RNA sequence: UUACGGCGGUCCAUAGCGGCAGGGAAACGCCCGGUCCCAUCCCGAACCCGGAAGCUAAGCCUGCCAGCGCCGAUGAUACUACCCUUCCGGGUGGAAAAGUAGGACACCGCCGAACA
RNA sequence: GCGGCAGGACGAAAAGACCCCGGGACCUUCACUACAACUUGGUAUUGGUGCUCGAGGGCCUCUAACCUCGGACCGUAAUCCGGUUCAGGGACAGUGCCUGGUGGGUAGUUUAACUGGGGCGGUUGCCUCCUAAAAUGUAACGGAGGCGCCCAAAGGUUCCCUCAACCUGGACGGCAAUCAGGUGUUGAGUGUAAGUGCACAAGGGAGCUUGACUGCGAGACGGACAUGUCGAGCAGGGACGAAAGUCGGGACUAGUGAUCCGGCACCUCUGAGUGGAAGGGGUGUCGCUCAACGGAUAAAAGGUACCCCGGGGAUAACAGGCUGAUCUUCCCCAAGAGUCCAUAUCGACGGGAUGGUUUGGCACCUCGAUGUCGGCUCGUCGCAUCCUGGGGCUGGAGCAGGUCCCAAGGGUUGGGCUGUUCGCCCAUUAAAGCGGCACGCGAGCUGGGUUUAGAACGUCGUGAGACAGUUCGGUCUCU
RNA sequence: AGACGAUGUAUACGGACUGACGCCUGCCCGGUGCUGGAAGGUUAAGAGGACCCGUUAACUGUGAAGCGGAGAAUUUAAGCCCCAGUAAACGGCGGUGGUAACUAUAACCAUCCUAAGGUAGCGAAAUUCCUUGUCGGGUAAGUUCCGACCUG
RNA sequence: GGGUGAAAGGCCAAUCAAACUCCGUGAUAGCUGGUUCUCCCCGAAAUGCAUUUAGGUGCAGCGUCGCAUGUUUCUUGCCGGAGGUAGAGCUACUGGAUGGCCACGUCAGCCAAACUCCGAAUGCCGGUAAGUCCAAGAGUGCGGCAGUGGGACGGCGGGGGAUAAGCUCCGUGCGUCGAGAGGGAAACAGCCCAGAUCGCCGGCUAAGGCCCCUAAGCGUGUGCUAAGUGGAAAAGGAUGUGCAGUCGUGAUUGUGCGCCGAUAAUGUAGCGGGGCUCAAGCACACCGCCGAAGCCGCGGCAGCCAAUUG
RNA sequence: AUGGCGUGCCUUUUGAAGAAUGAGCCUGCGAGUCAGGGACAUGUCGCGAGGUUAACCCGGGUGGGGUAGCCGCAGCGAAAGCGAGUCUGAAUAGGGCGUAUCCACACAAGAGUGUGUGGUGUAGUGGUGUGUUCUGGACCCGAAGCGGAGUGAUCUACCCAU
RNA sequence: UAUAUAGGCGUCUGGGGGGAACGCGGGGAAGUGAAACAUCUCAGUACCCGUAGGAAGAGAAAACAAAAUGUGAUUCCGUGA
């Protein structure tokens, strides 16, 4: 006679999918992150759902600007 | 109440919308787009 | 080249915020007015335009200050992967946070300014 | 080997009847869906005049259809059945077809799962945090909260702006209204939970607008699958902006429902001889607390102690097993009360263990059977000793006690009431001890209790029926 | 069809409950039934068929005649709605808050509620959970028994 | 689905909440049982998701066979990454919270799954250099046939419970058993050691052992223990005793063993028995040997691979 | 004589010597089958851009005919349709599904390699073996019960005549 | 009761029952499958009733087909599938 709690939400993979000096295409999708944690950087998109994504093909870095941290990728 | 409102064009029902009977009466009349291929005014 | 004015770069304070004294050559400034382009939920305050009377008193700039804030080892310890241990405990690698020694009143990059 | 006794071989007998699971069967009703039966109208059988309400209905009368289980007569030397004929009724009844209603009187069925056994309770999909152990993912009937929307701006774009709190000075006006001016770097604010973010603003203002578009989409994320999720970029034709540019709803993630079959508009796609149409098909979109939310049907509740079959120790009741919260017997520390004096005797608050004897937790053995409380018969062991026996201390004069240590040899009565165990009482006694052994002992016994079928009472139920509520009756197998 | 009922006829026959005899059998017509009444409301078939739609002689896209698809209004019957009767029909029968001249109790009275609030009689009962109620009798000792009380 | 019933669901040919017999019919059962010859090679799972579903089943996961691809797989060292747990910290926020000084403020000492200025180790993702390489009998893609979808206990990190349970539910390129015999633990699926092709009256070892049962030490050296401690247990109580500290005796602190507290029911019965202190006990040293189906030796079979032999 | 070591078999289970199930014993019988131009994999054999016949008729037979048909050979699309293309679309815009595949050359440069000229030139189908599968009782045994047509009152319930 | 019937009487011919399967006509289940269950399936099957004949039914277009196009009663088999 008890628990007016137990639910809970599907959980939805949510980190960063590429890490590092990958090779990744261009259209090619990184960090899905709800709430913009990581932001963009130079051949970085962000979405409506706040998932950044690849503009350019090349190898991603993640450093800094300004106290935020940023993914970008340089080319090759 | 939000009831499903379609926009019919002056000449030629491409879309269907929610708007509601309450705070916007005397039903709306925006514009929009593929028949004639411009933007034409559509009423309620 | 010298206390000049812009526009930047740093896994953005060792760059900050204060304190005390200096700066005005061109320039940045406050300033002087509201006709002209353009403005205020009201006001030429601000946003604009038109000028150069009066000054560095402020911004901006350059000094010297550990005053707050920041940065921070080395060496220990907590924790820990793996191993060995009949409870307890230790063995070979990783290794903080905290506090301490001290750092620090930034450091660079190409475009002008008047003097070369 | 023979005679005996029955403690065990979880003895033999009966694929447990209890319990749960899924198949059946009867029963019940304001479950569902039919049907019988009963009644209602229309219309055939079914006709003739009359009088009227009418925008074909209501009725009158008549006899000829049709009826009589009214009589007589004949076939016929019989209360059947025909035929004839008087007397009645009469286009009504009955009967066919069509059709509304009533309808457990019958028929076929349905009546969910999870679950520390089942029932009652709670829950069922989606979003957010923690459990979750620094990628992702992750259980429980673990711990907290939300959602089934709202906004024509709370969307798009171009500009500009910085909050809350706090101190100081002001008519009404105060630790809260507005007014200035200071300190103030994020506390405030974000349509909506929480988290992640956001002061460069995604927060606060204003001007114009409708991209809350149409045709598309390289490439990845995520997944059993079905879903779902992001998307640069190209074109058409637009919004804002001087431009570069951004715009395919909203800071982000909840605000939704697959298929099937229908509804509407649109399109020259097809059109069963041909030319048209009907119907089909496409593009766009509408109808599901299908909420038990991957939806078994368009359409569904209960009882069974009258039960039946198939299974299970995958799962309960009895006993064993572990555990020891609760019970039980000791113990640590003494605040104290005992005239004074903690420890003659009691000992609060708090702490630590023993025992497995109570109520429990768990589900490990047995459901192709481990058969049942109390009593009787027979016992056997332990000591935490009721009596007898031996000791220390005493707030022990003596008698009689108290308290603690030692000790298991023997002994521990008969009745009253209750099925009782326990308990209250009675008269005694040196004393009327406490426990274990399937709460010892039914192939040793009884059958009063519990727990089958009968039946009445109170209660709950519309009802079948139900109740660790009472009541009376109720097969005890084996060489 | 016919049969029993019955070779009976309301002092008879069928059904429902109750159960010799004695004294009795209170209040409720809201619900659900059953009985009657029908003035209106709603409605099925069958009649009726305006207005539409398909086709084509005629008119060059415009439409009447034939044929046939869709079929609205207007018409009714019983039922249900509605109004009454009926409880020896199925059933149903209340709440709290105050008050007496010592205490206690509440004749009484206030206020809600319903269709109406349980009357007579009985009561710890085949009915009473707490329960071995309390009190008397019976017994050396009565969880049963008998007689009372009423907190049913 | 009818009869009869002074009514119990009674009785209707020993059977009745719907008789019996034959035929539909070899009814159906997500249920229980049974399925018969041999050797060889390989070898699972007891999880995720969905379910009028939970003891059934569909697809994925894990097995096998055949065809592709030919090291990609796994391992270790480097390197480039994101993280918010352990720990710690809090005038760094959010709560809770102790004592001073004057509610606040200041001065200290704190606590936290849903607190974070901070912040590991490990694991994870990629790139790279070698290793393994007559082998892992790998990895990935496609197909034929599967079974499984009741796991259990141990180690470590948790939830629920009382931080109870041989409890229950989770995580872990965690183990074993399931499906693993052998040796050790007296006996003893899950613990330690180790993976059984077959034969041998051959050696060397593992865990664990060496007085006798019982194969091998009454082994050696320096100490401790008098309680059969060893061979069960607490909060506590106490001039038992050995060493190392600290102001011939008293206090004091550490530390090795030991004493009491200690106490359930058939029979010693809490060393596996005997027996052990003349240590067969305990602690650290030190030589040996015993001990497995492990390893080696000699010999015989078979499978895959590359040159009958390896 | 004696010594060491050693807890039945099967089923079903997390785990069985189990005190869980099943069998007293022996001999004989008793469970994966067969039909179909069936379906998909896969051997093997005939013929190959083709392969093969079904009813049926002539035969002493298993051997001759028999081209109807089915499969391959062109696709894409809702369809009309057009076809190495085609469909959605305003589109020499992309994308979907096809053009057997593997080669060189050309261009493009690129966002993961595309488009073309040129060569090469594909492999199905009908028997039969095995695996599994569809429809049939489909590996074998076992309910309680459901429906149809009959059989029962010599037992028992009740009534009728005597 | 009379035109006559109903019946009565005398006479000739036929029918009545049985059978294994096949035939045609009419009535017509359920278990089962849908992993529940009503539509649907099982199935026009089991079973029942009538009535045959060596065979029986059907049968001589109020039929198909789609025009540059025709075939020519019915039944049965293969294929369309
Ligand atoms: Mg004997
Ligand atoms: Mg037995
Ligand atoms: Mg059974
Ligand atoms: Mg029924
Ligand atoms: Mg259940
Ligand atoms: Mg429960
Ligand atoms: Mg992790
Ligand atoms: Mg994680
Ligand atoms: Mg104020
Ligand atoms: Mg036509
Ligand atoms: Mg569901
Ligand atoms: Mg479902
Ligand atoms: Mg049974
Ligand atoms: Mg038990
Ligand atoms: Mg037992
Ligand atoms: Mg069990
Ligand atoms: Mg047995
Ligand atoms: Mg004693
Ligand atoms: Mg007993
Ligand atoms: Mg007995
Ligand atoms: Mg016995
Ligand atoms: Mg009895
Ligand atoms: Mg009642
Ligand atoms: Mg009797
Ligand atoms: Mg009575
Ligand atoms: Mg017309
Ligand atoms: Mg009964
Ligand atoms: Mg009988
Ligand atoms: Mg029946
Ligand atoms: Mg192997
Ligand atoms: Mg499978
Ligand atoms: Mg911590
Ligand atoms: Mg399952
Ligand atoms: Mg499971
Ligand atoms: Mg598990
Ligand atoms: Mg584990
Ligand atoms: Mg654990
Ligand atoms: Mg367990
Ligand atoms: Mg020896
Ligand atoms: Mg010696
Ligand atoms: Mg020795
Ligand atoms: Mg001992
Ligand atoms: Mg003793
Ligand atoms: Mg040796
Ligand atoms: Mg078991
Ligand atoms: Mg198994
Ligand atoms: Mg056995
Ligand atoms: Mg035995
Ligand atoms: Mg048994
Ligand atoms: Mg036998
Ligand atoms: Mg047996
Ligand atoms: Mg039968
Ligand atoms: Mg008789
Ligand atoms: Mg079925
Ligand atoms: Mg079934």
């Amino acid at each position: 006679s008890s628990s007016r709690n137990g639910r809970d939400s599907a959980a939805q993979r949510l980190g960063v999918k590429r890490f590092g000096g990958q090779v990744v295409k261009a259209g090619e999708i990184l960090v899905r992150q709800r709430g913009t944690h990581f932001h963009p950087g130079v051949n970085v998109g962000r979405g409506g759902d706040d998932t950044l994504f690849a503009l350019a093909p090349g190898a991603v870095e993640f450093g800094a600007k300004r106290g935020r941290k940023t993914v970008n990728i340089v080319p090759v | 109440i939000r009831p499903i409102v379609k926009l019919r064009s002056t000449a030629g029902y491409t879309y269907v919308t929610r708007k509601n009977r309450r705070n916007d009466p005397d039903r709306i009349v925006l514009r929009k787009y593929p028949v004639l291929r411009r933007h034409v005014e559509f009423r309620e």
